[PDB]
Formats: structure tokens, C-alpha cells, sequence
């Protein structure tokens, strides 16, 4: 909501600075958006008359004007194409300064003696119009200082209302909050009922008064629209942003920037038998000012004739209805429209108005009337006729009513932290034009007035004293709390802690889309459907994750195109798996890694990263919270993964994860040149963890035997290792695979495993004959389960 | 045809930390959550904060050397994190919501009692609290530590800094874990807080006993010795 | 981490929700009415008529209303969405959401919390302003601004807050008669803006290494 | 009863590495958490000490139990040997707590955070190398705790 500082002023005049209104009212509510200056600054600009004109004896471009100050008359040399006698224009006179340091000077212009100079509203930085002099009214005062004249010491004050605050979207209801801000008296325009000169009216029927319950109607004949805006109204309308289009439109966008009241002019002829406020019919339709067919529902108020519809209801005339060069006759409307009838109808047809707005918003109920009667006045002064009496429509069962509500000093003392006198209270609640009767001690009845829409219980109340008193002049406590010592479980692995975890072992911390592009998300996930936006941002936009791995994969090499060897990334988030019905919003924890092993350093070895770097970050996060054995590392196939270098990663049989190396498939793709190594983790099943359980510690000394087995190739070594541990008895304290062998020592089909057993018993010394016996029973199972051979 | 097995990840892997460690980690995070401020002071004190302050008099036999570590006359090795909540009482006016982890001295030892040791202290300073209060807080607490809706046991017992007093006890037919009380008045009259105006409650626990209940420890010497088959259990 | 170690020190329990929500908790159980602006696809993110991609943590709040009854002391931080995108806005980002729900509570709480949550955030003894504003969801309501001592390269709207709407509190079986509570929230990306002198909103999303490694 | 309070949001600066996080650190370093007296035997504080005279309990435990410790280094070596005589050969511990520096007129009471390694520099693996750790291993293990709160460059290995 724009406006003049100037116009408001003459209404509710605060006694402040413009600094100080400009900042109080983002303090009470009316968040200031921009607060401008009208003009720019220059003085000796009076109003001039020009006399007479001549042509330049010497220069064909040139007129030699006599002008008048209203004092004196001056011989002023001009070139502006529109200079002629009877024209009222700004005239500065030496000694005028103009705006950038431009002052005037005595001249001679082409033997010529100039006593001053004719003003172009761009000169004086009133418009960007230089194409000729700011013709001013033929009625001007002559010698009147024209920033006096054009108001042009004003500012023009931008409010960004909140959706509470229709009441606001005028001059009205802005000048009503500054007088209840200040506590300074309200001057509201005077609006006086024009009287009727004939007795020619139209009929109005109101064939849905629960979203019309009132609706005005006044006929104003023989209009000569060839007449223009004045001044003052254009400059009113220009200073609220709204740009001058004909006179009658600008009445009735007038009236509404004014008072509130938008309003519609119809042409009278274009009327058959009377206005009938009606929902449409199931696509009707109806071409609008703006030369837009809407094909209308039935839950939508029109405003019809007899015949067809004329407009949609509050927001947008219709073409055939409305006012032409050719109107000699206007049919006023000025009506309440119930704003839940109306809410979201605008938006259904594309379609935002200054009327749909603040009918939406909430337009007083009882303000048709003096807003006619404005018009009315404004209609005759500006485009002439004779106005037939007001026709009024009401339906008083359906006019809106908002109970009495009841406020407790109590619960005021309570929300602010502190007790507002009974004086202030009322004091207050009265300036917004609330209705405050005492209802015993520390209680009132109070009523709420037509103009708002945002008042209905007592918490609303609460909120305009606090917001007048003002916010930052409230107490400051912190809430009360019974507090109990609590704790989240010992044994368990949150998100926080492994998140360090991986930062400690040389991860960087990534946050990718969730939405992806659902080419990508096929590739990572073939044959699966994504879930879909309906209304993504882009196309590349449009899939919903079932995986952490097509983003983490993106920034790998968004970060490798960026001259990055070494990329070392984590995330985590929710993965969307299946359709609505059935969806599941997982969250995962995953990781992505490419380049040398180590950092570039005169103490690193010069090794790529490979599998098994990727394995000890995975085995690292799954042992955070003493569980690491419960979970299993089995050979597995994932579409997106190398099926020779991927592990499916399980916990009780259930699937935790994937690891293993991007398909080389996959990176043709997306050309990617260097092996990648990927692991994903369902953080559900890596959260839980076991308490340590104490298990008493040896006074004797633990028994190591090695062991190097040949077995054929493709066995995996925990098999083996499982087996052994099986086959050890009860004293085995440590099982390790310290080498494999792959070489030209043993047949090309084989590997030998080298492994170190320990054993310790807890009440005594082991001897060599036990422990040759369990190694043999542990080789013994080898041979029988792997064909297994020692080496 | 470049395929791979399931054999260990490279290189280096987790240690973990020492369980006492876990134990006041974890005791301390039940009071931080709901307002408790780490406090943490001196292990070598004066007999001012470790025994005068807390209403402790000059003949009263725990200040003997059969009990108490001493430099000289008037310094000493703490026997408990009370004079840390003095220092605590002295520096500021009430409100008071602290826990005070660390090591602490006795000079009995033998087998079930080691010379240094780890104890947590506990300590609310506030206009209006009771008894109620202080059980409210060791039963919430304890449930919340041991993770179990258990049974919590309050038996009268006696302290020079507390009264009234309590020894705590919870099932497994009971066993006692903590002490705590009502700060006596001579201990907030000698450290500047109105006895009239300010009530208060304070607690104390012995971290290594918290720990053999909750890990199955045995003895208590295993704690000192730092035995990596004993420290690998609890990573 | 930051913002929920603030609260979680002080009683509040972190609690987390899924982002693909529903109308009910999203919109109608925050007093979002159906014709509603916000709820259309120039703001909002859909899959059906009914399923959306939460446009606020607030549905979490609600989940926990409905879950519990007072009293309640909850963060809720996350990953949000939002249709409107371009410079200055990210269709995807992070915002922390706080609910308190007691016997007692007032407006004068809530400044003191606010107030006091921002001095230990941005460890700095700076002037808080209260701003009225409005919220569907809330009654009174407030945007909160915090001076230039953390720089624009003379005050800087930094969150929103206000006091629970009583039919917010009803439509979650809360008897507004006997509960008052508060809830606020902001947007992480801001603050860790304001932090950390980042000029861009965008580098957040791109993952440059080169931008990543300077908070280290 | 749960006693009332008027509670206030409120948290540490961001940019501090505080000892529980340094721990944590230490241990996916692959350290090994420790806790050692804080007395010791006069002698093994000579060893460490030269020239210094400790502060010196009255009446101590046991005599070789007399000591105040001006460094953790005693207690972590003794461990790490302690541990070396039980079948051990990578002992990797750390050790946070106070040291006494001075006579009772001056004492100083510092927090110290210390550590201790030796034998090979990675576990006994398939896929691992068998050299030994050296000086660059515990280096590279005080510089990540170093940079902990963003602060590296402040710091100097002279
Ligand atoms: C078993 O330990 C306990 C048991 C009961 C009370 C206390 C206690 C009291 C105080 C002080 F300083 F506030 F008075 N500190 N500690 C300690
Ligand atoms: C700037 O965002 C904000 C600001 C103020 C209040 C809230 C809010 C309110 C609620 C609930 F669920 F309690 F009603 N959730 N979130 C959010």
C-alpha cells in the first residue's frame, strides 16, 4: 500500500518528523517498504501566465512570450513547441535555482533579452516529461510558489500489509492507525449525500445475499466524458501507484485508494432491466475489460443483468458492459461482497485486482453509502450530469456480525508479563474504534467495528494493545520448567558422532538436492518408477532420491571438473522409496571417494584409493557403538556397482547397505575416468549397539600359533575364518589374517592364507600338546569344509 | 575378471576410551540437558574448601592422616569435588545448578578402595527447594543412567555438610550407589548464601562403582592398570 | 548442531519428521485455511491433491502435539521446500522450528528466550527488536531483527516467532484455557551466512571443495 | 517433586576444541584411553624431572607412590610398558588430566592432555605395511588435534 505522507497528514496529522512516523509505524505493525521524496529540490519557481507570444525575429525554433507573475509582466524567450497565450506554467525568474545546481541568469537570446525561463516538468524533476512545458490548471494561481501549488514537499510512504490488515488498504484506514498511534484526533473527508435532480433509478435483485448482502446502485445521466482527470486527483492516484486512465475509471480507483470502497461504472445502456447479484451458471461466459474470455463455475457472484452477466463480482468488469468513448449515461455501483464467497475466486481465473484484493481482504460493510455519495460528487465535478436517486439492496440477515467478546485484565497482565491500566486499556481499544463497556472489575464487553475483519476473540485484543503500547517497551522472563535428569540410551551410534567419525577419517561434508533428474535417478536405480512432482522447478528437478549416491556421485565430479584429484565425500538424508501409497522415508548415511589413497606428502605412499580404504570407513561407522560383529560384509550385486568389487552389508540377515566401486558402465556415462568407491548405510540398523558386558582378564600367558592355508581362489576368507573360529574351542582370544598369496609359489587357481591364532586360557598355562591338538582339529575341518591344504 | 573378496578393510581402525570415562561422560549429560553447569576446580586443596567449609571440625577424624593425603598442615590432596562446589558458592549468589567431576584422594587402599579415584558431585542452590525435590531429581536420575524404571531407595544417613541425609539405594536385594542431602545451613551461612532466603540439596557418587555395576566389573583394580585386554572391552 | 545445542541444553527434546507430509499437518492443523495462497503450486511442492513436500518443519510440531500432551519443549530442524526459486531463494534448504507448550507461558517468555537465544548463537551482547507481523499459526506475532554488528558485507530481520493460535492448540486436543505456548523459527542458510560472511546462497548447494574446506 | 527453573537458552563459542571432542578424535586415530595416578615414585619423576624437586605427600600410600606429577609421560610410559610384559607390541594410549608445577607457594595446576606409542605403525593385516612407527606418526596425530577448532597456523613445531 503506497500513499502521500501529505494526504495522510490532512487526516490524522501525527506532530512528528517523516523519520520519526516512518519508523514508529514498522514498529506498530506497518512494515515500511520504501518512503521516497515526490520531487527534486529547487526555489523561484512561481505559477507564470503567458500574455502574448511571438515569433523570433532571428531563430524560427524560438517564440518571444510576454508572462505575468500575477506582479509583473517579463519578456521570457522560448523553443518548447506547446508555448501559446492563456497557458498557466511554472515560471522561473532570475535567481531561481533549479535542480543540479542550474541557476538562472538574465540572457539575450539571439538579440533577444530574456528575463527568466518556462519550466518542462523533467527540468524540474516533477516527471520525465521534457517533450514540452508542465502545462499547469487553466484555473493555477498566478505567482504562487509551484512546489506550494503541486504539493511537492511531500513523500510517498510504501507499507507492506500483513493479510490481517485489510482495513489498511486506504488513506481511511492508514490515517485511522496513525491516529490511534499518536493519540491525535481523526479528520475523515466530509462526505455530504448529493441530492437527487430526477427520479430515473434501476432495479437490483439480490439473488445471493449471503455473498452480497449489500449492494448500491445510482444513475447519473448525460456525463461528457471528453473532459479530463483534474490535477489533484491524478497526483493522489500517481503518489498510490496508480496511473490515470480515463476520468470515470479514475473516480472510482479515487474513491477506493481514499476510502476503501472499490467500485464499478457501468454504461446505462448496456443494462437490461435492472442488475440481478447472481452466482454464474456452469460455463457462462464473459469477455472482461481486458479483452480476457473467462468460462465461468457455479460458485461464482457476477454481476448480471436481466440478460447475460456484466462483471465477476468484486474483481473485473466485463468489455460489453462498460464505459466507451460512446457513454452518455453511468450506472454507480457500490457494494459488500461476504469475503469467504470470494476468497481464492480471483486466483481460480488467473485474474488479481485492487478490488478482488481488498474485497478479500475484508471491505467495511457499512461503507458503500458515503462512498456512492463521494463518487457521485467526483462524477459531477469532473465529467458532469445529473445524478437520480441511490438505489440500496440489503439483506440483513446476512450482514456480517462479529459477537461481543470478553476481555479479562487478567489475562492481558498474563501474555504481556506486566498490568496495563484500565484507562489505557480503554484508552486504546476505543482510538481503534472498538466498542469497550465495563463488565465488573477488570472485565469488559468489548465490540468490534465494521472496518475489521481480523478481530473475533480476545487474544486479537491482547495483540492491538501490545502492538500500541509497543513490543520492545514489554517485559523480558524466561518460562518455568520442571525438569527431571534424563538420558538417551549408552550403547548407540547417532548421526552426530559418525559424521565426526568420518570427518576424522578424511571426509568432507556434502548436502545435494533431493530431487533429482529422473535420467539420473535410472541410471543409479533401472526399472524403478521415481516419485514424482507434480509441479517440479525444472524437468532436472523432477525424481525423488531412492539414493544419496546420484547427487554425492554429481558433486564428485562436479569437484574433479574443478582441477580436484582427491574427492573424499559424505552425506545424509532420506531416501523416498516407492509410490505414495507404501512410500518409505528412510534415512542413509553414505559416502563417496576417488583419487590417492593419502594426501600428496613427502611421508605418503603414492597408492589410489581402492575397495578395501572404502571397507575400514564402513567397518569404522559399524563398530561406533560395539556391535561391529553383528553385522556381515557378503558378496553382492547392486545395479549402480561393479558386480566383481560390491558387498551387500547385512545385520541379522536384514539389509543394512551397499559397498563397493561405481560400474565402469556407470562412469562411461557420466564421464568419469577415475574408479570411484561407494557405500551407502540405512542408519536404522546401524544406530543400535551393545553395552560392554565384562569378561575377566588372564593372569597367564596367551599360546600363538600361524597357520598358511591353500585354498582354491574364489573361497572368501571370512568362510575360512568362521570355520576356524568354530573349530578353535573355547580358548581362542584373537584370530587374524595377517597376508595373502596370490603368486607364482602356489597353482594359478589358489591363494594362500596366512593367519595367526591366540589362545589364552583364564585359570592356567596352555600346554603345547592341547594347543597341536586344536590346531589340527581346526585344519582337520578345513580339509573336510574347503579341501584346504597347509602350505 | 578383476574381482575381489570380503577380506578386512586397510589400515588403522578405532581405539575407544577408558570406561570411567564413559560413566562421567554419561552422568554428567543427564543434569547438563536440564540446566547443570560443569564445574571444575584444584585437586590439590586447602583445609578451608576440602573440610572446613563443610562443616567438618578440626578434631573430627576424617582430616586425620589415616584418611586424609597431606603436604603440610593446611595443604592436602581432596578426599572429595565438595570444596569445587564451594569455590563455586564463594564466587557467585544463588541461582546454583553444577556437577563437579574428578579425581579424588583417601588414603585407605586395599583390595574394594583405591587411593585415587573418580567421584561426581552435584549441587542446586535455589529459593524455594525441598527434600521432595532432591528425591525427585537422584530417582529420575538414576533411572535415566542405569536405563531402567527401577526402584529407588532413600534410607536416613548422616554427612556434616547435609541434614537431613540419605544413602541410595536401588534393586539387584538392594544394593547403595550414591548419598545426598540437604545442604546443612553453617555450609551456605560460611560460604555467604542466607539460609533464611536460599534452601539447597547436593548428591555424591563414585564414578568406578557406577562403572563395575553397569560393565560387570569385578575388581576394581583393573581400572588403574590400564591392561589393553581390559581398556578393548569398552570400545 | 549449533542452534539445537542452544535449546537442548535447556530441556528441549530434538524431534524429527518425514518431508514428503500431508495437507492435514502442513496446512490445516497450522490454521492454513484451504483457499489459502500458500497452499498453491506457485509456492507449493506436490504430488498429488493431498501429498506435498513440507513447505516447514512445523508439521513435526504438530505430529508431537497430537503425539502428547503438555508439557512439550521441542527443535525441530530439517530440510524444507519451497516452489519460489531463483537468486536470494533455493527450492530446497534448512530451517530450525521451536515449540513450548506449558501451564504458564507468556509473551514476555518468549522475547526472553528469543533474546537470549541470539546473544548465545551469535555470541554477542546485541540488541533484539520485536516487530509485529502476522502467522496464521500464531497470536501474537513477531519478526525479529538484530543489529549490523555482524555485518551486510541499521538492523537485519533475522527470525520470525509468536504465540500459539488457540485454535492451533484446539485442532491438537491442547485446551488453550489451560495452555499457553510459544514457537519460533528461522532458516540455517541465513544464519550461517550472517556467521560466516557467505555473500551467496548458491555455494551451499554446489559442493565446491574450495568453498567446503574453509570450515574445516 | 522436580525442582523449577527459569531456564535460558545458551551454548560455548563455536570455535573451541574442548577435551571431549580431542578424545574422541584421538580414538578413531586409534588411540587407546588411559588412566594413570597422579602420584609416582620420586624416582621415575627424576627420570623424567631432572633437577626438580616434587611436591612430596607426608604420608604417601606407599613410598614409591610420593610424588606430584609435573607430566603424564611416567604414568602413560609405565603403562605402555606394563602392557609390553603382558604379550602387547602396539600399545597406543592417551591420558588427559593435571599436572603439579612447583612447590605449594606458586603450584601450578594444569590440564594436560598427553600420549604414548609404539610398535608397528598400523595393525596386523593383509593390507597393511609392517613398518614401524616413527616420529611423523605421533606428528601427524598432534597436528589433527591441533586443528581441531580451525586454529593450525597459530601453531609451530620448532
Ligand atoms: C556422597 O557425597 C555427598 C553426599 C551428600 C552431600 C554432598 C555434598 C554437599 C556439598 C556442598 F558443598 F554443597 F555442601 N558438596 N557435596 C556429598
Ligand atoms: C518463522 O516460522 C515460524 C514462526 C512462528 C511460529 C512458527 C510455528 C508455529 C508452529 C506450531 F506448530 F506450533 F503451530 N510451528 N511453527 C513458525
Amino acid at each position: 500500500m503506497k500513499f502521500s505522507e501529505k494526504w495522510l497528514r490532512s487526516w490524522a496529522n501525527p506532530q512528528v518528523s517523516h523519520d520519526e512516523l516512518v519508523a514508529r509505524l514498522s514498529m506498530v505493525g506497518l512494515e515500511v517498504d520504501a518512503d521516497l521524496p515526490v520531487a527534486g529540490a529547487f526555489s523561484g519557481v512561481v505559477v507564470g501566465e503567458v500574455l502574448s507570444t511571438e515569433q523570433h525575429p532571428d531563430a524560427d525554433k524560438l517564440r518571444v512570450c510576454q508572462v505575468s507573475n500575477g506582479s509583473e509582466t517579463f519578456q521570457v524567450v522560448c523553443g518548447a513547441p506547446n508555448v501559446r497565450a492563456g497557458l498557466k506554467i511554472p515560471f522561473a525568474m532570475i535567481g531561481a535555482e533549479l535542480p543540479d545546481d542550474f541557476k538562472i541568469k538574465k540572457a539575450k537570446l539571439r538579440g533577444v533579452e530574456s528575463f527568466g525561463m518556462l519550466c518542462s516538468a523533467k527540468e524540474l524533476q516533477i516527471s520525465e516529461e521534457n517533450a514540452g512545458l508542465l502545462e499547469l490548471p487553466a484555473d493555477a494561481p498566478v505567482g504562487q510558489d509551484v512546489r506550494t501549488y503541486l504539493e511537492l514537499a511531500d513523500y510517498t510512504i510504501e507499507v507492506g500489509l500483513t493479510p490481517n490488515r485489510g482495513d489498511c488498504l486506504s488513506l481511511a484506514g492508514l490515517a485511522r492507525e496513525v491516529s490511534a498511534i499518536y493519540d491525535v484526533p481523526l479528520a475523515p473527508v466530509a462526505v455530504d449525500a448529493v441530492a437527487a435532480q430526477h427520479d430515473e433509478t434501476r432495479p437490483v435483485e439480490l439473488a445471493a445475499p449471503a455473498a452480497c448482502p449489500r449492494y448500491l446502485g445510482r444513475v447519473i445521466r448525460n456525463v461528457d466524458l471528453s473532459r479530463p482527470t483534474p490535477l489533484w486527483m491524478v497526483e493522489r492516484l500517481r503518489r498510490s501507484d496508480i496511473r490515470s486512465i480515463d476520468p470515470v475509471v479514475d473516480v472510482t480507483n479515487y474513491v477506493m485508494i481514499e476510502l476503501g470502497q472499490p467500485m464499478h461504472a457501468f454504461d446505462l445502456a448496456e443494462i437490461n432491466g435492472g442488475v440481478r447479484v447472481r452466482m454464474a451458471e456452469d460455463g457462462e461466459k464473459l469477455v472482461l475489460l481486458d479483452g480476457q474470455e473467462i468460462t465461468l463455475r457455479a460458485d461464482t457472484l457476477v454481476i448480471a443483468d436481466h440478460q447475460r452477466a456484466l462483471a465477476i463480482a468484486g474483481v473485473m468488469g466485463g468489455e460489453h458492459s462498460g464505459v466507451s468513448d460512446s457513454t452518455r449515461d453511468l450506472f454507480l455501483e457500490a457494494a459488500f461482497f461476504d469475503t469467504i464467497a470470494l476468497a481464492g475466486k480471483a486466483r481460480s481465473y488467473g485474474l488479481h485486482t485492487d478490488s478482488s484484493h481488498r474485497f478479500e481482504r475484508g471491505v467495511d460493510s457499512q461503507l458503500a453509502r458515503k462512498a456512492m455519495e463521494r463518487a457521485t460528487r467526483l462524477i459531477l465535478d469532473i465529467v458532469g450530469g445529473e445524478p437520480g436517486p441511490i438505489v440500496e439492496q440489503v439483506s440483513e440477515a446476512h450482514l456480517p456480525k462479529v459477537a461481543p467478546i470478553t476481555l479479562r485484565a487478567e489475562r492481558v497482565t498474563q501474555m504481556l508479563g506486566m498490568p496495563l491500566d484500565a484507562a489505557e486499556i480503554v484508552r486504546l481499544l476505543q482510538a481503534l474504534e472498538l466498542t469497550v463497556v465495563a463488565d465488573g472489575e477488570g472485565q469488559w464487553s468489548v465490540g468490534v467495528p465494521s472496518h475489521r475483519f481480523d478481530i473475533s476473540l480476545e487474544v486479537d485484543l491482547i495483540e492491538e494493545l501490545a502492538r500500541l503500547y509497543g513490543y520492545n517497551r514489554l517485559p523480558v522472563r524466561y518460562p518455568q520448567a520442571r525438569l527431571a535428569p534424563n538420558n538417551k540410551p549408552e550403547a548407540r551410534a547417532a548421526l552426530p558422532l559418525l559424521r565426526r567419525l568420518l570427518v576424522a577419517r578424511g571426509y568432507q561434508e556434502a548436502i545435494t538436492f533431493s530431487f533429482i533428474d529422473p535420467a539420473l535417478f535410472e541410471l543409479f536405480d533401472p526399472g524403478t518408477q521415481p516419485l514424482t512432482l507434480a509441479n517440479p522447478i525444472s524437468a532436472d528437478m523432477a525424481a525423488m532420491r531412492s539414493s544419496l549416491w546420484p547427487g554425492l556421485v554429481k558433486a564428485l565430479q562436479h569437484n574433479l571438473n574443478r582441477q580436484q584429484s582427491r574427492v573424499r565425500l559424505f552425506e545424509s538424508g532420506l531416501r523416498f522409496v516407492g509410490q505414495l501409497e507404501g512410500l518409505k522415508q528412510e534415512a542413509m548415511l553414505a559416502g563417496a571417494i576417488c583419487g590417492k589413497r593419502l594426501p600428496e606428502g613427502w611421508a605418503n605412499g603414492r597408492d589410489g584409493v581402492d575397495f578395501f580404504d572404502a571397507k575400514a570407513d564402513v567397518e569404522a561407522v559399524l563398530a561406533s557403538a560395539g556391535a561391529l560383529g553383528d553385522f556381515s560384509f557378503v558378496p553382492g550385486e547392486h545395479p549402480a556397482l561393479h558386480p566383481g568389487q560390491t558387498a551387500r552389508i547385512e545385520r541379522e540377515g536384514r539389509l543394512v547397505g551397499y559397498l563397493g566401486a561405481l560400474h565402469p558402465e556407470l562412469a562411461k556415462k557420466l564421464d568419469l575416468e577415475q574408479p570411484v568407491f561407494l557405500f551407502e548405510l540405512l542408519l536404522a540398523e546401524v544406530v543400535d549397539g551393545h553395552l560392554p558386558k565384562f569378561r575377566e582378564l588372564s593372569r597367564f600367558p596367551e599360546v600363538r600359533r600361524d597357520l598358511a592355508l591353500l585354498v582354491d581362489q574364489d573361497v572368501p576368507a571370512q568362510d575360512i575364518l568362521t570355520q576356524i573360529r568354530a573349530a578353535a574351542g573355547e580358548w581362542l582370544t584373537d584370530l587374524r589374517l595377517f597376508d595373502v598369496y596370490h603368486g607364482k609359489g602356489i597353482d594359478p587357481h589358489r591363494k594362500s592364507l596366512a593367519v595367526g591364532l591366540t589362545w589364552q586360557h583364564p585359570s592356567r598355562t596352555l600346554n603345547d600338546d592341547e594347543v597341536n591338538s586344536t590346531t589340527q582339529n581346526i585344519v582337520t575341518s578345513l580339509e573336510e569344509r574347503f579341501n584346504a591344504t597347509l602350505r | 575378471e578383476r574381482i575381489d573378496v570380503t577380506l578386512p578393510g586397510r589400515g588403522q581402525l578405532s581405539g575407544g576410551l577408558h570406561p570411567v570415562t564413559r560413566t562421567l561422560e554419561r552422568i554428567e549429560q543427564c543434569f547438563s540437558r536440564i540446566g547443570y553447569e560443569v564445574a571444575e576446580g584444584p585437586e590439590v586443596e586447602d583445609d578451608y574448601h576440602n573440610f572446613e567449609a563443610l562443616n567438618i571440625p578440626g578434631h573430627h577424624p576424617a582430616r586425620a592422616m589415616h584418611d586424609t593425603f597431606y603436604f603440610n598442615a593446611n595443604m592436602l590432596l581432596r578426599t572429595h569435588t565438595s570444596p569445587v562446589q564451594v569455590r563455586t558458592m564463594e564466587s557467585q549468589q544463588p541461582p546454583i545448578r553444577i556437577v563437579c567431576p574428578g579425581r579424588v584422594y583417601r588414603c585407605d587402599s586395599d583390595l574394594t578402595h583405591s587411593p585415587m579415584f573418580h567421584q561426581v558431585e552435584g549441587l542446586l542452590v535455589d529459593e524455594g527447594v525441598s527434600f521432595a525435590d532432591l528425591k525427585g531429581t537422584i530417582e529420575e536420575f538414576l533411572r535415566a543412567f542405569f536405563e531402567k524404571q527401577l526402584e529407588v531407595r532413600f534410607r536416613p544417613s548422616f554427612f556434616p555438610f547435609t541434614e537431613p541425609s540419605a544413602e541410595v539405594d536401588i534393586q539387584c536385594g538392594w544394593l547403595e550407589v550414591m548419598g545426598c542431602g540437604m545442604v546443612h545451613p553453617n555450609v551456605l551461612r560460611m560460604s555467604n548464601i542466607d539460609p533464611e532466603k536460599f534452601q539447597g540439596f547436593a548428591f555424591g557418587m563414585g564414578a568406578e562403582r557406577l562403572a563395575m555395576l553397569r560393565y560387570g566389573v569385578n575388581d576394581l583394580r583393573l581400572f588403574f592398570d590400564n591392561d589393553l585386554r581390559f581398556l578393548g572391552q569398552f570400545r | 548442531e549449533r542452534i539445537e545445542q542452544c535449546f537442548s541444553r535447556i530441556g528441549y527434546e530434538v524431534a524429527e519428521g518425514p518431508e514428503v507430509e500431508d495437507d492435514y499437518h502442513n496446512f490445516e492443523a497450522l490454521n492454513i485455511p484451504g483457499h489459502h495462497p500458500a497452499r498453491a503450486m506457485h509456492d507449493t511442492f506436490y504430488f498429488n491433491a493431498n501429498m506435498l513436500l513440507r513447505t516447514h518443519t512445523s508439521p513435526v510440531q504438530v505430529r508431537t502435539m497430537e503425539s502428547q500432551q503438555p508439557p512439550i519443549r521441542i527443535v525441530c530442524p530439517g530440510r524444507v521446500y519451497r516452489c519460489d526459486s531463483d537468486l536470494t531463494h533455493s527450492p530446497m534448504f534448512h530451517q530450525v522450528e521451536g515449540l513450548l507448550v506449558d501451564e504458564g507461558v507468556s509473551f514476555a517468555d518468549l522475547k526472553g528466550t528469543i533474546e537470549e537465544f541470539l546473544r548465545a548463537f551469535f555470541e554477542k551482547q546485541l540488541e533484539v527488536r520485536f516487530r509485529p507481523s502476522f502467522f496464521p499459526f500464531t497470536e501474537p506475532s513477531a519478526e525479529v531483527d538484530i543489529q549490523c554488528v555482524i555485518c551486510s558485507g541499521g538492523w537485519l530481520e533475522v527470525m520470525g516467532c509468536g504465540m500459539v493460535h488457540p485454535n492451533v492448540l484446539r485442532m491438537s486436543n491442547i485446551d488453550p484455557e489451560k495452555f499457553q505456548g510459544f514457537a519460533f523459527g528461522m532458516g540455517a542458510e541465513r544464519l550461517a551466512m550472517l556467521r560466516y560472511g557467505v555473500n551467496d546462497l548458491r555455494l551451499f548447494f554446489d559442493n565446491d571443495l574450495r568453498f567446503l574446506g574453509q570450515f574445516r
